[PDB]
């Protein structure tokens, strides 16, 4: 349930012991998770 | 000189309701108060027969089931105008002048032919509204076949394994038996699937001896009706089994009148018991639960004879025709011509993992080594 | 809703109403006004 | 042709069409039980498809109706009131043209001397303490059938020609000669004119003063008539452009026009009213098909 | 001309009794047509499914008013009204009818706590409120005030000022306008209406300025003086920083006037309110009233 | 990567069977009425009909028989979302002007606050394509991983939500377990050890839910005339109503043939009046779509055109080619 | 009475009488309100010889009394004076697709390049005014008022650069244009009152409204909103910012001011808005004849 | 042969989708059934 | 051009104007939209 | 107009003459061969 | 409105008997021939 938008990394943070859902944009293409963009895929885009 | 030749006019053919073979599906009975009827309903009483259980098995109890079927209702209308000048020339002559005589006779023929055209239009609207209701009712063939295959035990309504396999069977029946006349050519196979339709469809309630009866008392059983583009191919592939025979068919509508009993109960209790006088006089006697004829459904009407294109499907004589002769020149479409909407999906840019990558069909194609050829970026496919 | 009318009043028999065994129909709610009872229910006899 | 015969045929056709609208054929089984009075009433059996004018009964305290219980045919005004006991109250056009500003002082005092009592004084005080005029008092229709009991019964016509019953002595709208004016290049252009009522306000340094005008013009189109009335009222319009900002009273326009209905050009005649000896000049419109349109304001 | 309506679902006895309570009412109808189903009867096929309030106000102007006459066994007889003739209207709205009042149709104050006169399988029946014209103007102005001030923040009296807007009174019948704190049940949101008003009040002064700064040599004599007064009273310090310091295009002026005139003839809906009915008499206990039909 | 979805409309002749005397019709004597106007006198003849359906089981069936034509292009004109949700914008004027510039929308400044009924209520196109050769086309859009397995997903009839959403495997009248089927990933999907293949379509609040579900489409304004062929998969208020028992599901389905969807005017619109006779949508009923014969390049497409093998799917190294599931080209060539 | 008989003064031809048989059910306005008329008062040609000014033709066409053609017989020509709220069938002339449900007005003829194939007979023509939807009638009246406001700005070739961009408009896939506006002073009065009302909207505009622009720019954000931000950025020729933003229960004054602003807007709309003459109910499939239930 | 299949349906006018699919059908009928006696030999086909 | 795609253009019955110019897809009696079909490239052609 | 059986060189044209496959269009690296849409040679051989 | 014979189209003329080469196509008897016997020896070709 963490992945909701492929541009936006989502998480839970604690401020004053409230669970605080948190959206934060993945800016660069590599900051997408490696099961969602494997390293051979980055090498293939690099060879492009 | 400019010579103008003879004026040729059209003759519109006349559509009796009981000439078209939709009237074997129909059973039409005049009743002059459905403008005030709220809900017509028929009430059916089914008691189920059970099997005797073996030793030390809990016997299922005697099961009594009632189902009530309601009435939909649907109006039709026809409007036609008369112009003010035609209405002036209709009724009187101002003087005995020749042009007044000619336009008087023309306006009289205009009014008479317009009334004839409106009566024909009400008959064809009855055809179209009943065909509308049949297509609103009728579920498709793959659903009907899958529901005939899947039945239930007493214990619980359609277990999850049953309905999941039912869904997968719906997938399979849809993807095989979709485009029916076009894929195969086997008269054996196509006759088999029409046999599957006629065994899948359940039978009606009323068994009249004379409603659509052939010679020597064999009743015709249903109608198969399509458009003419289907039925030309169907005759060309099933000409062995198609005949034409004379069937004793009704010609007039049934007719029902209230009594003072029914009108009084309609005033007092907002309701009508049909078959009320038989329902009254069979009360104190022994024959309570038996009653023979339903006056609202079985009523004496005039009979005639006519020809029908029939088929023989395992000792089943079925009328078989197209309604194009009543949708020859009509603003509404033949409603058997219907549209599908199939949804398609396809990818682009899916990176197959190089780490577990392979290729079959190596001998067929061979790429030129470029990373635009080694990564999919676009997707190619054919149009219509 | 009137079911003792069915339970008491005259009825016309009819041949081959059904094919797919109304156990399935009633179990999967095909109908609009249905009513089932297993043992002989006495509430047809309480005529008021 | 014969001519005389066809004329009689057309007259018989019109009389029979009047009977077809008036009576109704009965398809009851019509048995011989009833008495002869019910017999002849079941043969005739009237219905009200004959008058085709729309009236309204109205109750008003009779202190307010000083010339209008005698002179049939007047504009009437509905004044809603915060008193629960009488929620609406009815008002003569002359009763409101008293404190209209268009009327000269001689005619104003003369009419007031008709309209001097305690009830009318209190109602004029209420009308003056009201902020604007046009949506606390409003146009209501044309007078017929004054009864003058204790609380006088007034019929009043919303639509159609003005008559009580019998379709005899069809009364006419009576407009005070001073308050009306016809803005057009050719007065009485070709044929039947439309009669309007124009409410125009004015501000003499302290308060608002209303003015009640009646216009007669050949134009049907309301945009055309407000376009001719702006050209007529452009100066005082300018004075209100200065007033309506510094004021805080809840109004947003200079005036409003509303159609009374049709008239006829040859059915315009002068005259004078008299109540208690006060001769008062009027322009008596004779036959009026009353047709109230909506109020259309202009700023 | 009459209209038959046959319902789509079945009706309860309480529903048929509701219709017999509502046997005279106005119903708007999209298609001027003889046979109409309950799938298109009423106004709920338009409101709640499509842009609301201003297109709703245009649509309530442009639909066909049609009154209930008689309820059959299960069908509805709706007679559509002819101009210049009498009809009879029952009183559904809260405000009391009086004689000689003009009547109009306002959209319903669509709180979703209403009793929902019919609710027949995801379809419901919504009628417009027949109301006097003065109250209709007042309701329109209060709604535009609510829709304007609901966008402002940091008023610490915002609750009491919305409450003083929502409470209106007319002939001793109070009602609260249900567009409270933007509950969004049906706020109607009126966002083009307030946007259009403020486009008018913002594009007005500079358009009248660019027109009036030209051709004063001709003796108009009234317009030039009036605009100077009207503009420099309210906007007393007129055009100091100027934005662009008088570099305008004739095409830009063209686009300014064309836009500011589009806004007016498209807010034409909230411009006027037509008198659908002029009630001549009102029956006792204010149940129903016989009126005449206009527009 | 992206699953592109597209619907196509087919002209189909389609026959009916019905048992004899299956349903009775009761009628009134046709009533005459006359409206006498000043230019015409119009006579209206009205007639009331009622239908009682006497058979208990389905006494009338209907099978798809033969294709006439395909009114769809099967083109590629994708859904212009800048005309589908034409109210939205990026913040800066330079950014928004450059995005409209590069994606090539016409009329980049809407003048909505001036004239909003033009474009909130639905941008009227005002101009069809001047040339048109194959009928209607419209292609919707789902954004996705470059990771999602082809052979699990793309080569078979399957829901493009990623997680399958067919209510013929859910407890009827159990909306809690229904929403757990549409959303839960503590549980698994069937058919794989993978409860998801599109974690931006299947997941709640993902770019399936925030973009195509009408529960959020009615919040974020849009053209109602714009036809989106993925609302039929992602509207969940119109699948929790399908969470009923099976005969109610198919009665609701065969009653859903009012066919508001036209097949006129150069592109798929969705008008909603129900004038057309009939449509039948088995993809709507089965809640999945179909795979069609696409490929990754012309190299694989040429050998497909040689052997005709549009049924068997085959893959190169990173170039894939999907097999078609209904050989409708062969169907058209057979008639 | 209601019926009017038109009798042509000049003789005609069989092609002419065939055109009049084609031309049936067309609204023709007459100025006379008599029972007999000649060809001198049929149609609109007895006014379109006087300066051919479109505003002038529109004004007198408002003053006209409209009738409907009925039953061309001999050289006589029946005209029904249509009653209020009744239903009549109208054959259409305006080049439009005529979607039902809308209101119609009656507009002067927009001069196309091809001459009328209707009736030209002995220095007399049959000038039939068009019937158009009310929205495009208001659009034309906007364009005329706009050319008045801009042709006050006296220029050379800028009038042309405005007019050639402006005049050709497209409504329901139909291009129309109206030439040769000599820009008389009659439009200047109809424009002076728009100028008055814009001055008063400015002076009586409340404090909520100009604030509402900036407040909604800070709260919401949209491209459509930006278009309005682009207008307010493109012209900043007022710049007079107010002092207070407290709104400390001035609410009756606010109601009074908003009522005034709406009423001035209604006045400008009453300028630009033309009277609905017809209400369409039923349209033929040809879009050639259609029924209405309303006659001025 | 193409006109009898693509007869105008009872609507307002002949539609663009109708005539475009009619044009594609013209292409297909022309490229299939052009040289008639010479390609096939099925007496059933030629009789058809 | 030496760039024009074979498989989109040359392998099919196709107009050698490049842009296809068949009047069976154009609005009849509409010369303006006709010349837009023969000349315009703000619009796209079909088939690509 | 119609496409006819052309090719880029004799290499492609000889294999076309071998298999008779004048309908299917096939490509080499930069050499191409266009498939014929009416097999008029086979038409003339059939009569 | 009724009219029986059209003299410009129907007129009494003498009849005879002759042979034709016929085909049967679904109860349709069709004459079937070539005009080469009248284009045997001319200055024109057979226009088919």
């Amino acid at each position: 349930p963490t992945e909701r938008h492929p541009f936006f990394d989502l998480t839970y943070i604690q401020k004053n012991r409230a669970t605080e859902v948190l959206c934060t944009p993945r800016i660069m293409i590599g900051n997408m998770p490696l099961p969602l963009a494997p390293i051979s895929f980055h090498e293939a885009r690099t060879n492009q | 000189f400019e010579a103008l030749l003879g004026i040729y006019c059209n003759k519109i053919e006349w559509i009796n309701f009981f000439t078209t073979p939709i009237a074997v599906a129909a059973n039409v009975i005049r009743f002059n108060d459905v403008s005030r009827m709220t809900l017509g309903k028929v009430l059916f009483f089914i008691q189920l027969p059970r099997v005797a259980t073996g030793n030390d098995v809990t016997a299922p109890k005697e099961t009594t089931i009632m189902v009530a079927k309601h009435s939909e209702k649907h109006p039709i209308n026809i409007s036609f105008d008369l112009s003010a000048a035609c209405l002036e020339h209709l009724e009187n002559t101002f003087k005995n002048t020749v042009i007044d005589q000619i336009l008087n006779i023309n306006a009289l023929h205009t009014v008479l032919r317009s009334l004839k055209n409106s009566a024909d239009s009400l008959e064809r609207g009855l055809i179209h509204a009943f065909m509308q209701t049949l297509l609103r009712k009728s579920p498709p063939q793959f659903i009907v076949l899958t529901m005939n295959e899947n039945k239930v035990h007493n214990k619980q309504a359609l277990s999850r394994v049953q309905r999941s396999n039912m869904f997968q069977s719906l997938k399979n029946r849809l993807l095989t038996s979709l485009f029916f006349l076009n894929r195969n050519n086997n008269s054996s196979y196509i006759y088999r699937i029409l046999n599957d339709m006629m065994e899948s469809v359940t039978e009606s309630i009323l068994n009249d001896t004379n409603n659509y009866t052939s010679k020597e008392n064999i009743p015709l059983d249903g109608v198969l009706l399509g458009p003419i583009g289907s039925i030309q191919k169907l005759t060309n592939i099933l000409s062995q089994y198609i005949s034409t025979q004379v069937v004793s068919a009704p010609i007039s509508y049934g007719h029902f009148i209230m009594g003072k009993e029914n009108a009084v109960t309609a005033i007092a209790y907002r309701a009508i018991m049909a078959d009320f006088t038989q329902f009254t006089v069979n009360a104190g006697t022994e024959q309570q639960d038996t009653n023979n004829k339903s006056e609202i459904f079985d009523k004496s009407r005039a009979y005639a004879d006519l020809k029908l294109n029939t088929l023989k499907l395992g000792d089943k004589l079925v009328a078989f025709d197209h309604l194009h002769k009543v949708y020859k020149n009509t603003d509404v479409n033949d409603p058997l011509e219907q549209s599908l909407q199939l949804t398609f999906f396809f990818p682009l840019g899916i990176y197959i993992p190089t780490e577990t990558g392979f290729s079959t069909m190596e001998t067929r194609v061979k790429l030129n080594d470029t990373m635009e050829n080694n990564l999919p970026t676009s997707v190619f496919f054919h149009n219509k | 809703e009137n079911w003792q009318a069915t339970e008491i009043l005259p009825k016309i028999e009819a041949p081959l109403n059904i094919f797919n065994d109304i156990k399935t129909y009633t179990a999967e709610q095909l109908f609009d006004n249905l009513r089932i009872y297993f043992g002989d229910d006495p509430s047809r006899y309480n005529i008021s | 042709m014969n001519s005389k015969s066809s004329a009689r045929a057309a007259i018989v056709d019109t009389v029979e069409a009047v009977k077809k609208r008036k009576y109704i054929s009965i398809e009851a089984g019509t048995l011989n039980n009833v008495v002869e009075k019910e017999r002849k009433f079941l043969k005739q059996f009237l219905s009200g498809r004959e008058n085709l004018r729309i009236a309204a009964r109205v109750f008003t305290p009779c202190e307010l109706l000083a010339p209008e219980l005698e002179n049939l045919g007047m504009l009437m005004y509905r004044f809603e009131t915060d008193v629960d006991n009488p929620k609406i109250l009815f008002v003569g056009l002359f009763f409101l043209c008293s404190n209209a500003f268009n009327v000269s002082a001689c005619v104003r005092t003369a009419l007031t001397t008709m309209y001097t009592n305690s009830m009318v004084d209190n109602v004029l005080s209420m009308i003056n303490t009201c902020k604007y005029l046009e949506d606390k008092v409003s146009l209501f229709g044309v007078t017929s059938l004054v009864s003058c009991g204790s609380s006088c019964l007034l019929s009043c016509v919303m639509q159609g020609n003005v008559y009580d019953a019998n379709k005899e002595n069809i009364h006419g709208l009576t407009v005070l000669k001073e308050i009306f004016l016809e803005p057009d290049w050719e007065p009485r252009q070709h044929s039947t004119q439309y009669v309007y009522v124009v409410h125009v306000y004015k501000e003499v340094l302290s308060k608002l003063q209303y003015g009640i005008y009646v216009v007669l013009t050949s134009f049907q189109n309301e945009d055309l008539v407000v376009d001719i009335l702006r050209q007529y009222f452009e100066k005082e319009r300018f004075l209100f452009l200065n007033y309506l900002i510094n004021s805080n009273t809840t109004l947003s326009y200079f005036g409003s026009v509303q159609r009374i209905g049709r008239c006829a050009t040859e059915d315009i005649k002068s005259g004078f009213l008299q109540y208690r000896g006060i001769t008062l000049p009027v322009i008596k419109l004779e036959n009026i098909f009353v047709d109230l349109s909506e109020k259309k304001v202009f700023v | 001309e009459t209209v038959y309506c046959t319902f789509d679902h079945k009706l309860s006895l309480s529903d048929i009794s509701t219709l017999c309570k509502l046997m005279n009412i106005v119903i708007p109808i999209p298609a001027h047509h003889h046979l109409i189903g309950s799938g298109n009867l009423g106004l709920y096929p338009i409101v709640s499914s499509n842009k609301d309030y201003v297109h709703i106000r245009n649509v309530l102007r442009t639909m066909v008013v049609t009154i209930l006459q008689k309820v059959e066994g299960n069908q509805l007889v709706l007679r559509k009204p002819m101009t210049g003739q009498q009809y009879a209207i029952k009183n559904t709205g809260p405000f009391p009818w009086e004689k000689g009042d003009t009547l109009t149709l306002i959209p319903p104050l669509s709180t979703h706590s209403e009793e929902k006169l019919l609710k027949l399988g995801d379809w419901e029946l919504t009628v417009p409120l027949v109301v006097p014209t003065a109250i209709a103007a007042e309701i329109n102005i209060r709604l535009l005030c609510i829709g304007l001030i609901a966008v402002h923040r940091e008023y610490n009296e915002m609750q009491t000022i919305i409450d003083e807007l929502c409470s209106i009174q007319y002939r001793d019948v109070l009602i609260k306008l249900p567009d409270i704190v933007n509950d969004k049940q049906s706020m109607y949101s009126m966002k083009t209406a307030c946007i259009s008003l403020s486009m008018i009040t913002a594009m007005a002064p500079d358009i009248v300025r660019t027109y009036i700064d030209r051709l004063t040599l001709e003796d108009h004599s009234m317009l030039l003086i009036k605009c100077q007064e009207l503009l420099s009273k309210r906007t007393t310090l007129s055009t100091q920083r100027c934005g662009q310091l008088h570099a305008t295009d004739i095409k830009d002026e063209l686009k300014k006037i064309k836009s500011v005139l589009t806004m007016i003839d498209q807010i034409n809906s909230l411009t006027n309110e037509k008198t659908y009915f002029v009630v001549c008499d009102v029956s006792a206990d204010n149940r129903m009233a016989t009126c005449i039909y206009k527009n | 990567a992206a699953t592109l979805v597209r619907t196509d409309n087919f002209d189909v002749e389609c026959l009916l069977y019905s048992s004899r005397a299956a349903t009775s019709i009761i009628l009134d004597d046709p009533t005459v009425t006359a409206e006498a106007k000043d230019i015409v006198t119009t006579y209206n003849f009205t007639q009331h009909l009622s239908f009682v359906d006497m058979g208990l089981g389905f006494s009338s069936t209907t099978a798809t028989a033969n294709l006439k034509r395909i009114k769809s292009d099967m083109g590629s004109k994708i859904q212009n979302l800048f005309s589908a949700f034409p109210i939205h914008a990026f913040t800066n004027t330079d950014i928004n002007t450059w995005i409209r510039h590069h994606v090539g929308i016409e009329k980049p400044n809407p003048s909505e606050g001036e004239a909003l009924n033009i474009i909130t209520f639905g941008g009227i196109n005002k101009n069809p394509p001047s040339i048109l050769l194959h009928g209607q086309q419209a292609i919707c859009e789902v954004i996705l991983t470059p990771v999602t397995t082809n052979i699990n997903f793309f080569k078979l009839p399957h829901n493009p939500r990623g997680r399958e959403s067919c209510m013929m495997g859910t407890d009827p009248h159990n909306e809690e377990a229904a929403r757990k089927a549409l959303y839960d990933h503590t549980q698994t999907d069937s058919d794989t050890f993978a409860a998801t293949t599109n974690p931006w379509a299947s997941l709640p609040g993902s770019l399936g839910d925030i973009l195509y579900n009408t529960a959020h489409r009615e919040q974020l304004c849009y053209n109602p005339k714009t036809y989106s062929p993925n609302a039929q998969f992602f509207t969940e208020s119109d699948i929790l109503k399908t969470n009923k028992m099976m005969y109610k599901v198919i009665n609701e389905y065969c009653m859903k043939s009012n066919s508001c969807l036209n097949s006129d005017s150069e592109i798929q619109y969705s008008c909603s009046e129900g004038t057309d006779s009939f449509v039948s949508r088995p993809c709507q009923f089965l809640q999945n779509a179909l795979p069609l014969h696409c490929s990754s390049n012309q190299a694989l497409l040429e050998s497909r055109s040689k052997t005709g093998n549009t049924q068997i799917s085959e893959t190169h190294y990173c170039n894939y080619a999907i097999g078609e599931t209904i050989p409708l080209q062969l169907i058209i060539e057979s008639s």
